[PDB]
């Protein structure tokens, strides 16, 4: 009973939180070190 | 009388408090580390001063650790749901606020350390800016504690 | 049931205003400053 | 596509209006005729003052010479470019950087050779082309050490990526300076072309035709000029850009060619080019192939100004105004040397 | 064949280690006829504890066979290093 | 390590362009000890390639007495089940003389019995070692005649660490010797009391005190 | 392209889930669990009506406002060398304000029809109220989107007009004809929105 | 009797017709206007010839108007639902078909004007193409009318 | 005897057929016109031959018009649903297949028109390929005709 | 008799009115400040005049504040839903309208400030175009206010 | 006892067989034609013997046509559902498999024709490779033929 | 009589206020810090004046702390839901408005600080512009305070 | 040889995963009261996603650290310190998982 309440809450809460992790992970995954200073020589 | 599934919210809180704040500290440390490497090769004499952004980043992760434990030690099977919701909100408040702080710490650390390599007078200003980012993390901790004990 | 008239109507209005927020934020994020200043 | 004509004007709206406003100031055919009817350098100045040009030779030496007006013309367009380059955002600024790269490449060729033949950087910088600039140090005060210049370039100079073809310094000492600069420029064209295709909207369609022309035009001229010198056919082929219409099949024929006739036979497969070789009568008192290429390039750069939502207008602007400078200097030079029958060798820019 | 003394030397070490392990293992199976407790017993297991002892005896025999091969391997690898 | 030492004269008086071999050679005396201690600890862990070493002293339980304790023909159902061996049946008990009783190496719950040991052991060893590291600081502060570094430094620092973390260590040993299976139900959880300790959390019920 | 990748991933997952749920509800022969009539009738006509009203005005402003900046930047840029431009090319922005007005008038005419129902059980209650609700939504959406795209059209064209006039003052008058067609696009949306709500009643 | 909500689909039809046709006309017009202004700077004598693409785009708008009006006038409360579906289909049919036509009109008009600016002999060619795009739009109207009166 | 909303699937067929085929022809026309406008500058004498890809594209549009009308004429209120699904399938089959054909027409025309100007002997090859694209569209029509009468 | 959740839609109206308007004004300010910073270096005498785009951006924020408060003061517990959706509409109406106006002010202001420094005769034209942008935001307010009592 | 949701699965099979196969053939045709046009500049004598990649593309379209007809002829009202899922599988199997083949035909055709232009020895190789892609498409037909009669 | 799970919305409000405000202040801080490091390396004498952007960012964070606490102290178990929606509105209103203010602070801070070193007369204009951004953050607080006690 | 440290330390994350994954598995039965199941889920996610964050941190700093060290061997000490803090993040994940999974 009241399934629609638990369902609605859990669906969107975990979806938003999961996406926040995905986006944060993306931003960290592709962190730009600058590709300078010593990178030009090591490359 | 207790709605089953109620614990799900509080449990996600305890995890979220650590996971999101960990990503923040991870960004802060990783972003600062690159800036440190650039400075140190140019001049290693500052290697023991440019580490500070990293220590600060760690403190953010601790903020999250503290709440995550407080929530976990506040879980029960016969949970009244109200408290479970507060725990979720408290965990997210510190986790996501620390996450924002982590980005703030990393960006300014890299810029500050790279600048300091050229201008030693930049150090003091860098620290003050880093202080604001640590304060941004603390505000999250304060609210999370208020909610989790409410 | 999975959804109620209340829940659904809420989601329907939420998405419209969420799209507005997304639009606004999109243009805000795609906002740059200058690399250098023109002259002395 | 729907890619432009929407977000484009958010940041680049001002610059589009400004640069086309600047284009409006280029000498027209009616204006060139008024400049020809001078026969005196001071009168040339007076007639120039009728346009957006003028009042820039004031406070200079009372006698006007060709070298003075030449330098001043460059400076005028450099300021206009730098202005537009400074009031710009990354989406567009990166495009402009490529334009500046072409001049940086020439300037670093100047920095080497001089470094290889002990000359100080401070003596070399005054004769570097504007827009090179090199605000970064380490390229300065290299102590006439090739290694220091090659380290400063690899690290600080934006051209570092391009030098991946020519590396280890050994290349700098063993390769002829001209092979080095032609190789580096080819790398530039390849990256710049791909950049334009990443901007896969109006810019790609309006800009790429110009770059594709440059690639093929250089391939033609390089093949011809290389006939009388000592250069391995394979090393010559290494200098042909692959962003053009000769790349699929055609460059192979130029690489093998040992005569102008064979080069024309290659052009024969491309009516757009064949017309240039047939128009380039190359008689002892006529226009040559380089002259027809300039006329074609201007046609292309002018057609760029038929699209109102792209970056190709800024590239075309620079090239058209650079040719404008060549035209004006040509007139000033023809006046000074009194060769009035050769005055009508300027490239009309409409 | 020479095969390289670096690889023959490795064979000597593997052979010596193997002979030591295989002999000791076979003994353990024979004595505790056990910790390993993996002799591949039957599923149709009857009330005959002696059936388990017999299984371990088979496992032990197999262990000494493997040791014999390592003894032969060590002999060959040994002479290779001496000749190399 | 022994091989490297026995060939020390031949390896040292030679060229060794491979820095990986040179590195481990230079540490050959460090490795020697690591091996010797690895044997000692492995025997106490009672793991030799995932095999235990039964010295005929494994007296954890007397299976004959298991069947006496209301387990008649359990091997019939056993075909599909495990059945956990009870504590304090009156016929089991007695520590293993040295290391972990071999019997656990063949259990399906090794992963809880021995896992708990290693967790608690790691805490015990870490905290004690840390306290040693702090104790050393006292001698240095004495050598340099810095009374302030001991009156306001060492003393409150060692007390701080002792009061929080040494207390924990004591309780760990206490539980092992204080509670038997007779009190396994509602047996105190050391981790929960540790957290409640710091927070001054003292519920009326739900957790028994040590 | 971080944001474009986000938008795509959401788009694909959004519809992919709808496909799976739709086909599953069919396959497993659910008792018409996916009931479109349920959705349409439970959703209060007040939501549909007031949404259309806000969209009608708000989307029209978005268009107007969009076009304003399109021509604003072009006019200001060109004006650096041709100050004459501001005399004539301001009408492009007059056209954009007119595009916004279209929506404003329509939004008010629609909102004037808003009434309470004092209704409860949708069954056989407010049949006409639902028609008026949906019609108001449609008419509001119709004019809103029509003005939205109209505003963009006139903006883009006005940019070309300013760039043309900057170089030749004789071109403005001839080009002006195109913007007039653009404005007509918005007016057509108004005509239909009026018809859609020409026969509605609430209450 | 006539079911509730049945008008919902018919209303979407009338809206879809006008909105998608407006999209087509708006795009086609904007593209033509850009090309016209671009040409007119270079040579003004062709300006009148370059206007037709804009009218083409306007016709797309009318196509949508004809159906949107037809449906909007037909809409009532007591709709038998079947009629609403025909209206929905007719609305989409003309709108989306006119949308496709408007896109085509834009692309070919813009390219055609630049082409004609370079080569006056192209005039007839681009007009023939634009006629095909107008025919593409009409097809949309034809189907929509057939459904709307069915 | 028949279910409600059964016409919903059918009417979408009539709409889908016209819209997708119009979208295909619209794309093919737009790409072909772009090539024609660019090519015709150098070779104006080819203007009356380079139009062919555009005609091809128009055929895709008719293909779609024919089925859309047939569905509309055979779409009734008391439809047995079975027939409705068949009409939807027929509509999609010709529409989406015509869309694919329009793409091919587009790419082949664009490249072919320019290739022909640079190579008069390509004209026949261009036609042959475009014949294949028309055949691809026809296959869709054939299936739709089979389904709509099944 | 009050459909539960009736209050939810209303309060979101007050939120939207303020949040969307703040976003618009914030963007408008950001663009104007960037243009001012770039311009002011060479011509500092124009700093005072150049502030105007920023003030208007601020006005956009005020319109949102006016509605957001008007709605907030109009909320009760026993909301009849009818009133709630009216408040939501008013909130969204001013929100998106103010948001769009803020973009126009920012983008135009940026160009205007840069252009004015190059050509002061453009100053009045800058102001005129920007007034229109504000008038658009006003429009949003006017209708949002009218709806609040219907 | 026949479930009324079965005539949909079935007809979607016939549609999928044709639509996806046309998409594949259209892609292969578009890419092959582009390569041919470029090739013709230098080697016009190869134009006729370069059409083969396009013919093969067409064969992929036929694979789909045949299955679509076989299903369409098999469609009835009283379908036992089992048959409907076999029709759906057979449709997708041949269609999507042909789609994959279309990409292989297209990419190999483009690269092959462009290479052949310079290295006439590549021609046998181009054909062998393209034969494999046609075989991959046939595999789809084989499974569809097995399923449609099961 | 009070609906269950009614506290959820108010709890999300308290957390949203803090998190979004921290995000805003974090962005503004990071962008200013980058400009400060890039600017003050040449002109360290400005290092103590360029910090202000960062302080204002911190104020955005406080706005969030004040509301987040105000909301948390207003929550109970038996919440009438109405109050919760009000709390959610107040939370989001200040949070998202502060977020917008954060971008305004960040963009203007970076541009202003670097510009100020190039032209010291810009300092006052920078502060005035940043003042509008702080006011934008405050407007959010004003509404949140009105709603949170309504 | 020295440059391997980032890789060796990174391996701890996989170990932490094993430690918790097994600790949870040891407590999986059929008659679970749900409550304990959520706790296990949270502990699993906590250490996993925290280890993921730590993995990012270690990798990014390792690349810069190893390259920098060759340019300046004095970087060794700074590299070690940075790596430690990144590893601590993985440790914090374990700590929460241990407390939660045993509650």
């Amino acid at each position: 009973l009241e399934y629609s309440v638990v369902f609605n809450l859990v669906l969107w809460i975990m979806t938003g939180l999961a996406l926040a992790v995905i986006i944060t992970s993306y931003n960290i995954w592709n962190m730009d070190p600058g590709y300078d200073s010593i990178i030009y020589r090591m490359t | 009388n207790n709605p089953e599934y109620s614990s799900f919210f509080g449990v996600m809180g305890a995890s979220s408090a650590m996971v999101f704040s960990a990503m923040g500290a991870a960004y802060g440390t990783a972003k600062s580390g690159t800036g440190i490497a650039a400075m140190s090769v140019m001049r290693p004499e500052l290697i023991m001063k440019s580490i500070i952004p990293v220590v600060m980043a760690g403190i953010i992760a601790i903020y999250g650790l503290v709440v995550a434990v407080l929530i976990a030690n506040s879980l029960t099977d016969g949970i009244t749901l109200y408290r479970s919701f507060l725990q979720l909100g408290a965990g997210l408040s510190v986790g996501l606020s620390g996450l924002a702080a982590g980005f703030a710490i990393g960006i300014v650390g890299d810029a500050g350390v790279r600048g300091t390599a050229q201008q030693p007078r930049l150090f003091v200003g860098m620290i003050l800016i880093l202080i604001f980012a640590e304060v941004l993390g603390l505000y999250g901790l304060i609210v999370a504690l208020i909610l989790s004990t409410k | 049931g999975f959804f109620s008239p209340g829940i659904w109507m809420g989601l329907l209005t939420t998405l419209f205003m969420l799209f507005i927020f997304t639009y606004g934020l999109h243009m805000i994020l795609s906002l740059k400053t200058m690399d250098r200043f023109d002259d002395r | 596509s729907f890619f432009p004509e929407l977000y484009f004007n958010v940041d680049n709206g001002y610059l589009e209006g400004l640069v086309r406003g600047l284009k409006a100031g280029v000498l027209s055919q009616a204006d060139y005729l008024n400049l020809v009817q001078c026969e005196t350098l001071e009168d040339l100045k007076l007639h120039l003052q009728s346009t957006d040009y003028g009042n820039f030779l004031a406070n200079e030496a009372s006698p006007l010479t060709v070298s003075v007006i030449d330098d001043k013309l460059k400076e005028k367009m450099v300021v206009e470019f730098r202005h537009m380059r400074n009031h710009a955002y990354e989406p567009l600024a990166s495009f402009l950087d490529f334009i500046t790269y072409s001049y940086m490449i020439d300037n670093v060729i100047l920095l080497i050779t001089g470094t290889l033949h002990q000359r100080s950087i401070a003596e070399l910088v005054p004769k570097c082309h504007p827009l090179g600039s090199f605000e970064q140090m380490e390229a300065v005060n290299i102590a006439q050490t090739p290694a220091e210049l090659y380290n400063a370039i690899l690290v600080d100079t934006p051209l570092a990526a391009f030098f991946q073809d020519c590396i280890s310094e050994q290349d700098l000492d063993e390769m002829n300076i001209e092979i080095i600069r032609n190789t580096l420029y080819k790398a530039y064209l390849e990256s710049f072309y791909k950049f334009c295709t990443l901007l896969g909207g109006t810019t790609a369609d309006a800009m790429c035709p110009i770059l594709e022309f440059e690639a093929d035009r250089r391939a033609f001229i390089i093949t011809i000029n290389s006939f009388g010198t000592e250069l391995s056919k394979e090393d010559r082929a290494k200098l042909f850009p692959h962003c053009g219409r000769l790349y699929p099949e055609g460059l192979a024929q130029l690489a093998r060619a040992d005569d102008y006739e064979q080069v024309k036979n290659v052009a024969d497969y491309y009516p757009e080019y064949k017309l240039l070789f047939e128009g380039a009568g190359s008689n002892p008192g006529d226009k040559t192939l380089e002259d027809r290429f300039f006329e074609h390039e201007v046609k292309l750069n002018k057609l760029a100004f038929l699209n109102q939502f792209h970056f190709g207008v800024f590239y075309a602007f620079v090239k058209l105004k650079e040719q404008e400078c060549r035209n004006i200097v040509w007139i000033a030079e023809c006046i000074a040397q009194r060769h009035r029958a050769k005055i009508d060798n300027y490239i009309p820019i409409f | 064949l020479c095969c390289g003394p670096k690889l023959a030397a490795c064979g000597i070490v593997l052979s010596a280690w193997g002979v030591i392990m295989l002999i000791m293992l076979g003994i353990f199976f024979n004595v505790h006829s056990l910790i390993e407790d993996v002799p591949f017993t039957e599923k149709d297991f009857e009330n005959g504890p002696q059936n388990i002892y017999n299984l371990y005896e088979q496992v032990s025999y197999n262990c000494f066979i493997a040791a014999g091969l390592y003894l032969l391997l060590g002999g060959f690898s040994f002479c290779q290093v001496r000749l190399n | 390590a022994v091989w490297m030492v026995l060939r020390e004269s031949r390896i040292l008086s030679q060229k060794n362009e491979n820095e990986m071999f040179s590195m481990v050679f230079s540490g050959r005396y460090i490795i020697l000890l690591m091996g010797l201690f690895s044997i000692y600890t492995g025997l106490i862990y009672n793991d030799c390639f995932s095999k235990s070493l039964n010295i005929f002293g494994s007296s954890w339980s007397v299976r004959p007495m298991f069947t006496i304790g209301n387990w008649t023909e359990e091997t019939l159902l056993g075909s599909s089940v495990l059945q956990l061996n009870p504590a304090i049946p009156g016929v089991f008990g007695g520590p293993y003389p040295f290391g972990i009783d071999p019997i656990w190496n063949i259990a399906t719950n090794k992963l809880t019995f021995l896992n708990s040991f290693k967790m608690k052991m790691s805490v015990i060893l870490g905290i004690i070692h840390m306290l040693f590291g702090v104790s050393l600081s006292l001698f240095n502060h004495i050598y340099f005649k810095k009374p302030l570094n001991i009156y306001f430094g060492f003393i409150p620092e060692i007390i701080f660490m002792s009061s929080l973390f040494g207390y924990l260590v004591i309780l760990i040993f206490y539980k092992w010797t204080a509670y038997d299976a007779h009190s396994s139900r509602n047996a105190p959880s050391l981790l929960i009391h540790f957290i409640n300790m710091f927070l001054f959390s003292y519920p009326e019920s739900g957790n028994a005190m040590l | 392209t971080g944001l474009e990748l986000l938008y795509l991933g959401i788009f694909v997952a959004f519809w992919a889930c709808m496909i799976v749920v739709g086909i599953c509800y069919t396959i497993f022969d659910l008792g018409f669990r996916f009931d479109v009539a349920w959705f349409l009738t439970e959703t209060s006509p007040f939501m549909w009506s007031n949404l259309g009203i806000g969209l009608a005005i708000s989307l029209s402003v978005v268009g107007a406002a969009w076009g304003i900046y399109i021509t604003g930047s072009s006019i200001i840029g060109g004006g650096v060398k041709a100050p004459r431009i501001k005399t004539k090319n301001l009408v492009s922005i007059i056209f954009c304000e007119a595009v916004a007005i279209y929506g404003i008038i329509m939004a008010i005419v629609i909102s004037n029809m808003a009434e309470p129902f004092s209704a409860t059980d949708p069954k056989a209650i407010g049949h006409r109220n639902y028609h008026a609700g949906y019609s108001m939504f449609g008419a509001g959406l119709t004019v809103g989107l029509s003005n939205l795209f109209c505003g963009v059209c006139v903006g883009i064209v006005g940019s070309g007009a300013a760039l043309a006039d900057a170089q030749n003052p004789s071109l403005f008058v001839k080009i002006l004809i195109v913007e007039i067609f653009g404005s007509a696009i918005g007016l057509f949306g108004v005509i239909v929105a009026i018809l859609q709500t020409s026969r509605v009643k609430m209450g």
